[PDB]
């Protein structure tokens, strides 16, 4: 479900871009009549790109990844240690010796 | 790569013996190897293995022993002293002096990590090149040396599907 | 001609079912005491592989054959060429008797000075019988047994670094003997390879053994375990709770003197530990633990020197030296370079000043490194926990359950 | 998911068939 | 552990160590799932031994 909700909003982003992207093809030979000005601000939202690329943001990132990596790491132990505690409770009620 | 193939060679050909005991020069070649590899415990292992006969038969594993005692006390200086003291057999001679330079390597190592600056004798002792290699620290590799102290400064040198793989463990 | 019929009959049980009566014939065997098998031998052993003769091997292996039968190499070619082609399924409808073939090969190979060429047969013994890969059997003691005598420890490791779950049962001939010197023999094995982690666990997993009497193998375990944990760990591990509390109140007597050698460790002084260890020398010398009593002699200093840097930041080697009782600022030095080289600790040596300066500050955990570090503990925990709900899943279907329930 | 709830369900299935066998 | 401080012989000057709680957590709960790990894999060994009634007599 929240792949699927991340996939609703990538389709439109892709839909804009993907317009922009025909509307500079089109009026690139000879299709639209081009207007300097569009034309000058698709240069600039290409030149927005790579959004962030700084070693200080490749840095926090890691951080992010670190601490979810953390805590996925706790919470496999804290599953793993439920899962075993069901497998005690029925080796001891199966194999009850006193 | 390649390396890996001719241990694993090495592991066929020890495997299999007519009766445990292989021949001297592929005994020889092994504890090279172990040597070379730093894996210094199977390599004694190997050496109490040999059998005392055999052992006291041929001085060839008595001088890889004596390398190999060599390089077990960390006895950096004396390492090339005593690889030298002997002649190795051909099919083996282009490759020990090889190991000679992983040596080399380690010692460089043991100087850039775990010393700040180290007296010129001292490092000279470990790489085991006399006065040379110092000119290699400064002019090649970039450090700053001083004169009339002998003081050498060294200086200190696909998920997206594993997270989902994470969370459909968690969610069952 | 009750030899024709017999082997007619063995012919015709083969791929017919009826193991049963097979498996009893073979039970019933001694009245073959003619050893003219030998000739006849070499007529159907090539053809159809080797899908019989184990028991007729396991029965000449026993029968007051010391020198086997003066026949050595022919009998070890013969289970060399078994061993090494065989059908693997249908001998294992029938494991007891093999292990027995095999633990007699390792009575006919450590007694003189040759259990070497026999490591090979046993390792590829193990993964022919065994249900999968993590699973303990007796010929795992024997192998690890053979590694040990011919100080060749690199074969039996990949059948030591892997985690047994279940026992194969062996026809109820798997006695907790092997289990416990497949452990001890495991536990050396790790010794002499310096793996001190593992070696640690594989002595702790002999030790808890239940048990109700005393067993040498358990005490040299115990022993071996306390030097252990005074290497790799400053003190003896605590052993875990789920102990047999009877054999533990006659083992620990008996082991005093690694006990106060624990308890001189403490004090952190390498004199009277030296001083100990010579009063009870002759101790160590006659159990054989001496070498690893000079390395808890080395790990002492090793631990002075690792605990001199969570108070300094920066100490003179002759100020080291005084500290730790070196006696001198070369060896202090010396042994600063060995333990920087690796890894063990986090210094610098300025030969400017003979100073000495810690940098605890290795690792600030925001790198791929560590990110692929944690990946692997958290697949090696999935793992666990998957194999934990295997086994639930496994005991819940097993018919006693829930009608005990 | 599909493969852990088919799981279960097998599971449960074989349990409650062999409960229904024991009560004999 | 009363003085959180670490003493540099050389100057002769006492500095103050700040632990880092990042660092330490992380290292704290490595060290932690290792030993679970350990503890679980002893377990299980521990509960095919019981199953087999395996002991010493």
């Amino acid at each position: 479900e929240h792949l699927i909700a991340q996939h609703s909003a990538i389709k439109m982003l892709h839909s804009r871009v993907k317009l922009i992207l025909e509307y500079v093809k089109a009026s690139e030979a000879g299709e639209v009549p081009f207007n300097h000005e569009i034309l000058r601000e698709a240069y600039a939202l290409c030149h927005c790109l790579p959004v962030l690329s700084t070693d200080k943001f490749k840095t926090d990132f890691y951080d992010q990844c670190n601490d979810v990596g953390l805590m996925a790491y706790l919470g496999t132990i804290t599953k793993t240690c439920n899962t075993m505690n069901q497998f005690v409770n029925k080796f001891n009620v199966l194999y009850d010796r006193q | 790569f390649s390396f890996k193939k001719l241990l694993d060679q090495c592991e066929n050909q020890e495997l299999e013996a007519p009766g445990g005991i292989a021949t001297p020069p592929v005994y020889g070649q092994l504890l090279a190897l172990y040597l070379l590899h730093n894996d210094m415990n199977n390599a004694r292992y190997l050496w109490k293995r040999i059998p005392p006969a055999i052992k006291s038969a041929n001085s060839e594993l008595g001088g890889i022993w004596s390398v190999g005692q060599r390089i077990w006390q960390r006895d950096f200086p004396g390492i090339y002293t005593t690889i030298n003291a002997h002649q190795w057999s051909e099919t083996v001679q282009p490759i020990m002096e090889a190991l000679r330079d992983a040596t080399r390597r380690r010692a460089f190592a043991l100087v850039s990590q775990a010393y700040t600056s180290i007296i010129a004798d001292d490092f000279a002792a470990f790489v085991g090149l006399p006065v040379e290699e110092a000119v290699k620290g400064i002019l090649e590799q970039g450090w700053q040396a001083d004169s009339t102290t002998r003081m050498v400064l060294p200086r200190k040198p696909q998920q997206l599907a594993r997270l989902t793989d994470y969370v459909a463990f968690l969610e069952n | 001609s009750a030899l024709e019929q017999f082997v007619n009959s063995v012919r015709q049980l083969s791929a017919q079912g009826q193991m049963t009566q097979l498996c009893e014939l073979i039970n019933k065997s001694g009245e073959l005491l003619a050893k003219n098998l030998s000739h006849l031998d070499t007529v159907l052993g090539a053809l159809d592989v080797q899908e019989h003769s184990l028991g007729v091997l396991a029965v000449l292996f026993v029968k007051f054959s010391m020198p086997s039968v003066p026949d050595f190499e022919t009998l070890f070619s013969q289970v060399q060429l078994f061993i090494s082609t065989c059908n693997g399924e249908h001998i294992r409808y029938a494991t007891d008797t093999f292990a027995g073939l095999c633990h007699q090969l390792t009575n006919a190979l450590v007694e003189r000075k040759q259990p070497l060429r026999g490591i090979g047969i046993l390792k590829q013994a193990i993964d022919k019988m065994q249900m999968n890969t993590n699973q303990l059997t007796s010929i795992h003691a024997d192998l690890c047994q053979l590694c040990l005598l011919a100080k060749c420890f690199k074969p039996a490791l990949p059948y030591l670094d892997v985690d047994m779950m279940d026992i194969c049962k062996e026809n109820g001939a798997y006695d907790a003997k092997h289990f416990l010197c497949y452990y001890y023999y495991g536990g050396m094995i790790y010794t002499g390879l310096k793996n001190f982690e593992r070696a640690l666990y594989f002595y702790e997993q002999a030790i808890t053994t239940p048990a109700m009497a005393v067993s040498h193998i358990m005490l040299e375990s115990y022993k071996k375990y306390i030097l252990v944990s005074l290497i790799l760990l400053g003190k003896v591990q605590q052993l875990p709770k789920y102990t047999s509390q009877i054999v533990g109140r006659f083992i620990k007597p008996l082991s005093n003197a690694y006990h106060e050698l624990a308890q001189v460790y403490s004090t952190n002084n390498p004199s009277e530990l030296r001083n100990l260890v010579n009063k009870h020398s002759e101790t160590f010398t006659r159990d054989n633990n001496m070498g690893l009593v000079k390395q808890c002699l080395s790990s002492l200093y090793k631990k002075n020197i690792q605990r001199l840097t969570k108070t300094f930041l920066t100490l003179s080697l002759q100020d080291m030296a005084s500290r730790v009782q070196l006696s001198g600022p070369q060896e202090a030095e010396k042994y600063v370079l060995h333990m920087i080289e690796d890894g063990e600790i986090f210094a610098s040596i300025n030969q400017k000043d003979g100073m000495v300066s810690f940098h605890d500050n290795p690792e600030k955990y925001n790198n791929p490194a560590m990110l692929h570090n944690i990946d692997q503990e958290m697949l090696k925990c999935i793992e666990l926990d998957e194999r934990l709900k295997a086994m639930d899943q496994e005991i819940t279907v097993n018919p006693q359950f829930v009608q005990k329930s | 998911k599909e493969n852990h709830n088919r799981t279960q369900q097998q599971v449960e299935a074989e349990v409650t068939n062999i409960k229904k066998t024991l009560k004999a | 552990g009363l003085i959180s401080a670490r003493v540099d012989s050389h100057s002769k000057i006492l500095y103050a160590r700040d632990v880092d709680q990042r660092s330490t957590t992380f290292e704290k709960s490595l060290l932690m799932g290792k030993e679970f790990q350990r503890r679980a894999k002893a377990m299980m060994l521990r509960a095919a031994v019981l199953r087999n009634q395996i002991h010493v007599k």
